[PDB]
């Protein structure tokens, strides 16, 4: 025979509790890498950009080294 | 090539009459002269400096 049922309250806050967040962490981290890409993308044409972070990647980076010939530059 | 010949035609018959005032020296760069022969074109002329410590 049983007298009670058998539960509790796990925490919560604001109508978000751990093993929902939980299931939603790896579509963050999705999102997040989808705004990463967006971002960069979006200032692949920034020198910086470039020089810091886009010719530094292997094999591909070189897509991003370019050279002026100096005769063929004003300045 | 043909821009470059064509420079040479303004330069040697139309300019005696006709200004070319909206083109900069650095125009030509990379489009019908290397910075070196533009730069010697721009060094044979003589433009108005900014006035000497006596004004
Ligand atoms: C680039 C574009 C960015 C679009 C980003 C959209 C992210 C939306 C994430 C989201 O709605 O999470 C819901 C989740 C909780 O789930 P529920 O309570 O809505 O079922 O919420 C939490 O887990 C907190």
């Amino acid at each position: 025979y049983v007298k009670k049922p058998s539960y509790k309250i796990v925490p919560h806050f604001l109508g978000f509790n751990i093993p929902t967040v939980s299931k939603w962490i790896p579509i963050f981290g999705i999102w997040g890498a989808a705004a990463g890409i967006g971002a960069l993308f979006l200032i692949e044409g920034v020198p910086r950009t470039r020089q810091d972070i886009l010719s530094k990647i292997p094999i591909i980076g070189e897509h991003w080294i370019r050279e002026i010939p100096a005769s063929d530059n004003p300045f | 090539a043909s821009l470059r010949r064509g420079y040479q035609v303004y330069k040697e018959v139309c300019a005696a009459c006709h200004s070319l005032d909206r083109i900069a020296w650095r125009n030509l760069v990379g489009v019908t002269h290397t910075t070196d022969e533009a730069k010697a074109f721009a060094e044979e002329l003589e433009y108005d400096d900014e006035p000497d410590d006596e004004g």
